[PDB]
């Protein structure tokens, strides 16, 4: 079933476009004029819709009757396949799970249980009473309000999309001499705050690495966040605990308004032979205690 | 230290007042080099 | 690395942890939420700096 | 060794005048100091303290923590009895 | 040198859950009114 | 329903840039189209060659 | 790191352990015929900074024959940090300090003929230059394990390389390994973090489910009279009236719902 | 001569600047720009 | 863990991995019927520094044991030496004698998957020339003792 | 930083003012990021060289990288006899004249950067004003709810300029294709054949042939046709936002509007100052009907 | 560059380069537990050029 | 509904009071002080748990036997106390001072102060970034002129159904597409 | 192979002790013993030096660096100046609108004490010293009623308070103004009193509570450094929120934070927050 | 941040957010007007 429906594209036929349709579509795609039909749907989107509804319309049961698969048959293939997984295989799996299932796992509700069982066409214990209960309760809202397909639809901060950060920026440069490319040069690219943009840079580096089929620098998150690293190390040594320091446990000292002046004139008057000296990753460290806190993790160093 | 320059700070505002009523507010070398400190330490402050 | 801390679930013996005697079997302690235990020598397979 | 401890006690130029030398003039034996250190030693190096560190972010999100069956989750009210179960664990 | 450990501070209430903040209070989280310039 | 209707409408229909008096439509002390003074100015003029 | 005449030249920075004292070296050969990196003996006193942890400047100070460069003709001194221009990670040598007589590299005017050995290559990204196809592979000392003149694809072909990267449809393409990247601030917001236990670190994120003894009467009263408010501990359960259940990683700052 | 834009007749202006910037709230440069600007327009520019 | 602790330990540890350690670990992987790890380890070894130095070497014993376990354990896409035929699989396969995979059909499906892939990625496929024919001459079928 | 961000906001704002197009925040910041990195490159290369300032006679010498860093100081033993104060001032003034020379260099460099930046903005800017629908009215013409009123005075003084040929479109692209047509016409001619064997010819081919760049050599390997981003004909960030969430739409259009207003206010301030400098405008409002009577 | 890159990619996983891929699972590594320090990233171009 | 009218909230950034709160409800003297954990009378305790306090500890009326003691008093006391509590941030602003916790935010600022030396500090000579309009530009065209204006750059009939870009929206259209408009009209 | 900072290449003719290795002199047990002891205490001395450089306060370091900076070869004599520039200036105040006149320091002979004040600021009422009418009553202190003045003036939301002027009282004011619990303060060199300007924020005061340490003058509380150190610690988190003021043997009025810094104990005055 | 922004998303109505995330939506009589659609939370009731 999986081979015929999902994997074989060549057997998939699409409704053929008329000539008028071909023209209107072309001229829509090449040059946009406002007020137009917002749909203009890519045959890519269409195709993927047909596939996902092929996953909708898949039902199990006796296959001497209509449907293709025994349930036992399905979980059998599933079991053979799950044992069959490599490292990056089950990595792809767990990513796929974190992206699709996991958020749904957070947004569920009793109101869905019937629908939740309609996926496998399994019959519940209480099915009539759940019919009644869920009917009465879904009565209290819009039908769009209650369907689990649409509950994830909006995401804050639409200016930077995860889809668009998949291609990492200027990867054809900082690949080739990663030392000449401190986090600053790239951080001018994003209109976000500091913690967020450094976070994003880490993700860029990792995506890039996995893309080029080489292993990523795991010391990179420690390098970009170095100040946060050392603050956490010294906090862990101070309050005795293992974890990451959170806000409640910060010192209650109140600095004066001008407290930063000394450091301000020290920074404003600094000077550097080259730009590498300006931002090297290790300028955070002076005493030996600094070097002992920064590398305590690698028993190599 | 000389009580030549004095100040008044509100939450978000800062007042630097030159006090030398005797010589008609004529700044000495020390007092001027001092004012260029109080002015930029008041001006580079966080809340001003 | 996290130092080992006393008065944990797998640390504390029965009578302090529960006021009852609970049998110590190396298999399936429901109270301790563990499925099974292979019981190697504690500091042998782990790295020493750890 | 502090303030409770026993006290330590105490025209021309002295012998402590000569050892001193201007940082403007090149010193005695030209020991290759690292610039960063001499910056830090005279107090002119821009500070990076623990005060400048924000939150340490979760970068790679761990795993889903699945519900671990406890003694208070049982489908029969009987299995959590007073004669058997004194608490979830 | 601070012998109370932040590791063990608290009282188990049994079933009673309480919230905690990873960093700041959630209300202070999205700053968009100064970011996207909606202010009087 | 009505309030967010109004919010969307007032936000989409608002003007921007500088007017004949050299200021924003939302500027603090100085105003434009007082008592439909421009509306009437179109009433009596009209647009025709 | 640059190439000329067939070999590498790297700038590096030698440093004491406390990083009090430092020396730059501009063009150093990267040569993997040296088991251990060699410096002029005179630097031993230049790099000695007697800190608190090392009352004498160095942890290790001894005499070795050191006849490899050219009976105790040299001195092993450790540990001196070394920062190479390309690399993010410091490399920590315990070098041979050689006097003038043992070996004298003055070789050209102003030029000290310093080079880097496998002491320091093992610790850098430079090490990946040591494998077949790299730029140091020619200069490895001859072995049974290292074939001198073979073409790269010949060598890797023997190790079992058949086609180009992900060329066969059976192996997934490298860049689909990571498709989605999870950043809380950019999408759906932060998690709602609760705990049952002593602290956030000592407890579980999970509340107790509906099957609890104390929750059953309450949940009952809550199913039957749905509209009025009900007393109980049944509030603390993972299950409740509202369509939004309490389970870990609820995104509560998300616009929808 | 256009050496400066600002002029005022108000007694003890300095106090009023202080107390005005006490009632102000945020540090975002939108806010700062408006607070400073409103101060200037209402007093130091001679509109009325 | 032991293999890491071999170079990590100050007191009992060796500076570089001895050959003894290598062939020992390999022997564990052979004796665990552990395929993936044996392959990856072998390749990692021949990519190490000790290998390039000449210190660790792949011997004939390691080599042939490696091959032994490579034969006798299940391969993901293919039938392996030391896969036992099942008489009763005829219930499904349709035949009692032969092996339940045909390398020819496997190759063909590989070609098909190659085109399906080029389509999934570029949205369009180049039609092969008329002089193009799949070369099946190099394929041999499964032999069974 | 400032001079750039002002112009970029000019572009973004204008882009939404004239046509209904929004620029993606992503894009807006990545322009600036490119300027920044340009400056950074110029810095990288600027530190390989040194500038020498010199004070009295030649007897105080200061060697400093153009960024203002100090590398060497040479001094006559004459100086050693002065005073600590005067020694300090002397060296400090040499350092100053060094920083002067360096800063002259850097400012040429920066002019160069500004030019490259403009050249990179040009397909966008000339993207918005080179369309058959684009227009402007004079800033002194009254605007009323129907449309814009006519400025009365000096019917000679208003001249409408037109950037577009009114007959069939000749786009910049046709001009570049014309340029390479003339390149080939010149090359393939007999006199051009003899010229391609000169030093001038091979300088031309080394700089401006990309086609002959060996595989793996830095730089573009084809000649590129000039980018065409016609503003009213290309949907950019408003269509994606309108499909996804209305709220982000309203916020981004709001940002563009605000930026445009701000730019316009700046232009009014500069105009006012230039008007005051030449004495046509007073220093406080003397005409209040120009404000209060609307 | 293409060869330095090729080699690094190959010693990352060999199973990317096989026409019929065998099981690819991570094993131990010879440099240490921190071996990524001596391995990672992409081959680097000489800085002069 | 009287309890929802009186709802209070608590800033949990600090997770418990950072100073002692000494406050009396009517006749009931209450002390809310910082503790290692939650310590209180069972009822007061799960009231303080209702706020999400980890580190608070609280006592009502010295000795527990002290008058007046009612269930009412026990509740009203702890709620009154909590309602008198000041958050640390609020205290810090109250004195016109910067909290130790919020200083990290200044870091990027302070960072590019340090990094502004050299070219990054440099501005283009001659150019302010403020470019005033001088002339008036209008490229608009009569419809018949733009009918075939973009035929070479793009396809013929470029402006076809475009309502904003044409004074005659229906020109250039083939009959079918003209019919479509009316078709949706009726 | 170009080398920077390494001074003449290959140094100059210096062999190590172990490498050169001249034949070891045989010292009598005397010589050897003495070598061992002098070089042992040489190492001890060095360890001391390093610890002292580690523990040096920043102010000390700055004074040192800028002292060396100005250092000349000859120790030059001070130059004769104007008749004086160095009179401490009088702090500015307005004569016409006043709490009190700012009295010149040039009049320092005219001044009285807190007990027997010289006639000045006649136009203003004079605060009276607060003393007990009978035996059982507490014996009041300028600190006691300083705190209660401020507390009551904070409850009535007043801008200015006239308050008793003694050494530790205006000490307390300077400390409170440091921490920003008080808008400002001034001593006019009026004998009896001086004035404090209160600060309000968000509609209530900046001062929650302000309390004196002792009710009597007959009771004097001494604060151990460990106690003042306990205050700073809220179950493992450093708390400077509350301020405690105290006298030192050195007659300084300090908060508990500076006291803990230099590890000195002091006598308690008041708490405020 | 004394007066934080809080929850700013208008994609649903206040009453729809309230409905989904809060049990308080089920008891409209027990809540005053100022808090009506304003709560996203579940409340426990304890009768003393
Ligand atoms: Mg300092
Ligand atoms: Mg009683």
């Amino acid at each position: 079933w999986y081979l015929q429906n999902i994997l074989s594209l060549e057997l998939l036929k699409l409704k053929s476009k008329t000539n008028a349709e071909k023209i209107a579509t072309y001229r829509s795609y090449m040059r946009s004029l406002a007020s137009g039909k917002d749909n203009t749907m890519s045959d890519d989107d269409v195709i993927r819709n047909i596939i996902k509804e092929r996953w909708k319309t898949l039902e199990f049961g006796d296959r001497n009757a209509g449907y293709p698969c025994t349930f036992g048959d399905y979980i059998q293939f599933l079991n053979e396949w799950f044992k069959s997984l490599d490292e990056e295989g089950m990595q792809r799996l767990r990513e796929h799970f974190d992206r699709r299932i996991r958020p749904l796992l957070a947004v569920m509700s009793p109101v869905d249980i019937l629908w939740l069982e309609a996926l496998t066409q399994n019959s519940p214990h209480n099915k009539e009473q759940l019919q009644r209960k869920i009917a009465f309760q879904t009565s209290l809202g819009t039908p769009e309000f209650f369907d689990m397909s649409k509950r994830l639809r909006y995401e804050i901060n639409e200016d930077y999309k995860v889809r668009d950060e998949l291609g990492p920026e200027l990867f054809a440069l900082w690949s080739k001499a990663p030392e000449r490319w401190p986090p600053e040069r790239l951080s001018k690219m994003y209109g976000l705050d500091f913690t967020l943009v450094r976070k994003i840079l880490v993700w860029h580096h990792f995506k890039a690495c996995y893309d080029a089929c080489v292993e990523p620098d795991w010391s990179l998150p420690k390098r970009l966040f170095a100040l946060e690293w050392i603050r956490d190390v010294r906090a862990r040594k101070h309050g005795l605990f293992y974890g990451k320091m959170r806000f409640a446990e910060q010192k209650i000292t109140f600095y004066s308004d001008r407290f930063l002046f000394r450091d301000l004139v020290n920074r404003r008057e600094a000077s550097y032979a080259n730009v590498w000296e300006m931002d090297d990753p290790y300028r955070f460290l002076q005493t030996e205690q600094d070097y002992e806190d920064y590398w305590g993790d690698n028993y190599d160093v | 230290a000389n009580r030549t320059i004095t100040g008044n700070d509100g939450r978000f505002s800062k007042t630097i007042m030159i006090n030398e009523p005797q010589c008609n507010q004529a700044l000495s070398a020390k007092t001027a080099s001092e004012l260029s400190k109080e002015i930029d330490k008041a001006t580079n402050a966080v809340y001003s | 690395w996290a130092p080992q801390m006393e008065w944990g679930i797998e640390n504390t013996p029965s009578q302090e942890q529960y006021q009852e005697h609970v049998p110590d079997t190396t298999d399936a302690d429901f109270r301790k939420q563990r499925r099974i235990q292979s019981r190697p020598v504690k500091w042998f397979y782990e790295s020493h700096y750890t | 060794g502090g303030p409770g401890s026993p006290v330590r006690g105490p025209r021309g130029y002295t012998a402590e005048w000569r050892d001193l030398r201007n940082p403007m003039r090149p010193p005695e034996f030209p020991t290759p100091w690292e610039r960063k250190y001499r910056q830090y030693a005279r107090g002119q190096h821009p500070s990076y303290d623990m005060v400048y560190a924000g939150p340490m972010p979760e970068i790679f999100p761990m795993r889903r923590d699945f519900r671990k069956p406890t003694r208070w989750d049982f489908h029969d009210i009987e299995k959590q009895g007073k004669y058997r179960t004194s608490g979830p664990y | 040198k601070n012998l109370n450990s932040w590791y063990t501070k608290g009282t188990m209430r049994g079933g009673v859950p309480r919230i905690y903040y990873a960093w700041m209070r959630p209300g202070s989280f999205t700053r968009r009114r100064f970011e996207k310039m909606r202010n009087p | 329903m009505g309030e967010r209707m109004r919010a969307i409408i007032e936000d989409y229909s608002k003007g921007f840039g500088l007017g004949p008096h050299g200021h924003s439509p939302t500027h603090d002390t100085i105003h434009y189209n007082t008592l439909n003074a421009e509306g009437e100015r179109v009433r009596d003029l009209g647009y025709t060659d | 790191f640059r190439m000329s005449g067939g070999d590498m030249f790297v700038e590096y920075k030698v440093l004491s352990r406390d990083h009090r004292r430092s020396i730059r070296v501009e063009d150093a050969i990267v040569d993997p015929t040296f088991k251990r990196t060699v410096l002029p003996l005179g630097w031993l006193e230049l790099l000695r900074s007697p800190s608190l942890r090392l009352p004498t400047g160095y942890f290790v100070e001894e005499t070795v024959h050191v006849s490899l460069p050219n009976e105790a003709n040299a001195i092993i001194a450790g540990p001196v940090v070394l920062y190479i221009t390309g690399q993010s990670v410091p490399v920590v040598l315990n070098p041979y300090f050689v006097p003038e007589g043992t070996w004298d590299m003055r070789t050209r005017d102003g030029e000290l003929d310093l080079r880097l050995g496998m002491d320091a290559i093992e610790q850098c990204t430079l090490f990946s230059e040591l494998r077949p196809g790299g730029l140091l592979y020619g200069k490895l000392p001859e072995n049974p394990n290292v074939r001198r003149n073979e073409s790269l694809r010949a060598t890797l072909g023997r190790y079992g390389m058949k086609c180009d990267l992900a060329e066969s449809p059976l192996v997934p393409r490298p860049w689909t390994r990571m498709r989605y990247m999870f950043i809380d601030e950019l999408q759906r917001g932060p998690k709602l973090t609760e705990f049952v236990g002593h602290n956030p670190r000592n407890g579980t994120p999970w509340r107790f489910s509906q099957n609890t003894k104390y929750f059953r009467i309450g949940i009952w009263r809550d199913t039957i009279r749905r509209n009025d408010m009900n007393e109980g501990l049944h509030a603390h359960s993972s299950w409740q009236k509202s369509p939004q259940q309490s389970v870990p990683e609820v995104r509560f700052l998300a616009p929808y719902p | 001569l256009g050496w400066t834009d600002l002029f005022t007749t108000i007694p003890d202006m300095t106090y009023h600047i202080k107390e005005w910037f006490d009632t102000t709230e945020h540090m975002h440069n939108d806010a700062v720009a408006w607070q400073l600007g409103h101060l200037l327009e209402t007093c130091f520019k001679m509109k009325e | 863990a032991l293999w890491y602790r071999a170079t990590e330990d100050p007191y009992f540890g060796t500076p570089q991995h001895t050959q003894r350690q290598a062939e020992a670990l390999l022997k564990v992987y052979v004796q665990a019927k552990q395929r993936g790890k044996a392959i990856d380890f072998m390749n990692k070894l021949r990519g190490s520094v000790e290998y390039l130095t000449g210190d660790i070497t792949i011997t004939t014993v390691m080599q042939e044991s490696y091959d032994a376990l490579l034969d006798t354990t299940p391969h993901p896409h293919l039938l392996t030496n030391g896969f036992t035929l099942e008489s009763d699989a005829a219930k499904y396969t349709g035949e009692v004698n032969k092996a339940p995979l045909s390398p020819l059909q496997f190759r063909i499906d590989m070609e098909m998957n190659k085109y399906r892939r080029q389509q999934k990625e570029e949205g369009v496929v180049r039609v092969p020339p008329a002089l193009w024919r799949l070369d099946t001459s190099a394929i041999v079928p499964y032999k069974v003792d | 930083m400032e001079v750039y961000r002002r112009i970029t906001e000019r572009v973004r704002g204008a882009l939404w003012a004239h046509h209904g197009r929004l620029m993606s925040e992503r894009q807006f910041h990545r322009i600036l990021a490119f300027v920044y990195n340009n400056k950074y490159e110029y810095q990288i290369r600027f530190d390989r060289m040194e500038v020498v300032g010199r004070e009295w006679g030649g007897r105080v010498e200061v060697v400093t990288t153009p960024a203002g860093f100090l590398k060497r100081v040479r001094v006559n033993p004459c100086v050693e006899d002065l005073t600590l104060y005067q020694q300090q001032q002397l060296i400090l003034s040499a350092y100053a004249n060094a920083c002067a020379d360096g800063r002259k260099l850097m400012e040429q460099a920066e002019m160069n950067i500004y030019k490259q930046f403009l050249k990179d903005l040009k397909p966008i800017v000339m993207g918005i004003r080179d369309n058959p629908e684009f227009y402007t009215v004079s800033e002194n013409s009254i605007e009323t709810i129907g449309g814009v009123l006519q400025t009365g005075d000096s019917n000679n003084l208003c001249h409408t300029h037109r950037t577009i040929p009114a007959a069939k479109a000749r786009q910049p692209a046709d001009e570049v294709r014309a340029r390479q047509e003339w390149e080939q016409k010149w090359i393939n001619s007999p006199r051009g054949q003899s010229w391609a064997l000169t030093l001038r010819g091979k300088t031309y081919f080394a700089l401006h042939g990309p086609q002959y760049r060996p595989r793996g050599a830095p730089g573009a390997k084809k000649e590129t046709l000039p980018l065409d981003i016609p503003a009213p004909y290309t949907a950019m960030d408003e269509k994606r936002l309108l499909k996804k969430n209305w709220m982000a739409y309203l916020d981004n259009k709001h940002v563009a509007e605000v930026m445009w207003t701000r730019v316009k206010i700046a232009d009014r301030e500069k105009r006012q100052r230039l008007l005051q400098e030449t004495g046509r405008a007073w220093h406080r409002p003397i005409n209040e009907e120009a404000i209060n009577r609307w | 560059y293409k060869d330095r890159l090729l080699s690094k990619q190959f010693f990352q996983n060999p199973q990317a380069f096989e026409v019929v891929p065998d099981r690819h699972e991570r094993s131990v590594q010879f440099g240490g537990k921190w071996e990524y320090q001596r391995t990672h990233g992409l081959p680097t171009v000489d800085r002069n050029e | 509904r009287e309890a929802f009218s009186n709802i209070i909230a608590v800033d949990l950034e600090q997770e418990g009071p950072m100073y002692p709160v000494r406050v009396n409800a009517d006749g009931v003297r209450v002390l809310l002080y910082p503790a290692r954990r939650i310590v209180a009378n069972f009822r007061v305790a799960d009231i303080l748990c209702a706020f999400g306090f980890q580190h608070a500890g609280c006592r009502i009326n010295l000795k527990a036997t002290n008058n007046p003691k009612s269930p009412t008093h026990t509740v009203e006391g702890v709620f009154e106390a909590v309602k008198a509590l000041r958050s640390v941030s609020e205290i810090a602003a109250s004195r016109g001072k910067v909290p130790h916790s919020l200083i990290y935010n200044i870091y990027p600022y302070l960072e590019e102060i340090r990094r502004r030396k050299g070219m990054m500090a440099m501005h283009p000579p001659g150019k302010d970034g403020l470019l005033m309009p001088d002339r008036v530009v209008d490229n608009r065209l009569p419809d018949h002129l733009k009918r075939g204006y973009y035929d070479d750059v793009y396809w013929k009939d470029f402006f076809a159904g475009s309502d904003e870009h044409l004074n005659e929206p229906r020109m250039g259209l083939r009959g079918d597409e003209m019919r479509r408009r009316l078709e949706e009209a009726q | 192979a170009k080398v920077y900072g390494a001074v003449p290449p290959l140094g100059a003719a210096q062999g190590h002790r172990l490498l050169h290795g001249k034949r070891e002199r045989e010292g009598s047990l005397f010589a050897v013993a003495n070598d061992v002891k002098r070089d042992e205490r040489l190492l001890r001395q060095q360890l001391n030096a390093l610890l002292e450089e580690e523990r040096m306060p920043m102010q000390a370091r700055l004074q040192r660096n800028e002292a060396v900076s100005s250092h000349e070869a000859v120790p030059q004599t001070p130059l004769v100046d104007l008749p004086g520039v160095e009179r401490r200036r009088d702090l500015p105040a307005d004569p016409i609108t006043r709490l009190f006149f700012q009295h010149k320091g040039d009049h320092a002979l005219y001044y009285g004490t807190y007990d027997k004040p010289s006639v000045q600021d006649d136009d203003r009422v004079q605060i009276e010293k607060r003393v007990p009418r009978r035996r059982e009553e507490n014996l009041y202190t300028p600190i006691y009623d300083f705190c209660h003045r401020i507390r009551e003036a904070t409850e009535q939301r007043k801008r200015f308070v006239v308050v008793p002027s003694t050494i530790e009282t205006r000490g307390c004011a300077r400390v409170m103004h440091d921490h920003g619990l008080v808008a400002g303060f001034r001593d006019f060199h009026n004998d009896r009193a001086f004035a404090v300007e209160l600060k309000y924020f968000q509609g209530d005061s900046t001062i929650n509570v302000i309390e004196p340490c002792s009710y009597d003058g007959r009771t004097e509380f001494e604060w151990s450094p460990k106690m003042m150190r306990r205050l700073l610690n809220t179950h493992g988190i450093h708390n400077r929120l509350v301020v405690y003021i105290c006298r030192t043997a050195d007659n300084r009025i300090i908060d508990h934070i500076h006291a803990v810094k230099e590890n000195i104990g002091g006598r308690g005055l008041m708490m405020v927050h | 941040d004394l007066y934080p922004e809080g929850f700013q998303w208008k994609h649903k109505l206040n009453t729809e957010y309230n409905q989904w995330r809060s049990n308080t939506w089920l008891t409209p009589d027990l809540i005053p007007k100022e808090h009506r659609g304003r709560f996203l939370c579940n409340f426990q009731l304890n009768i003393v």
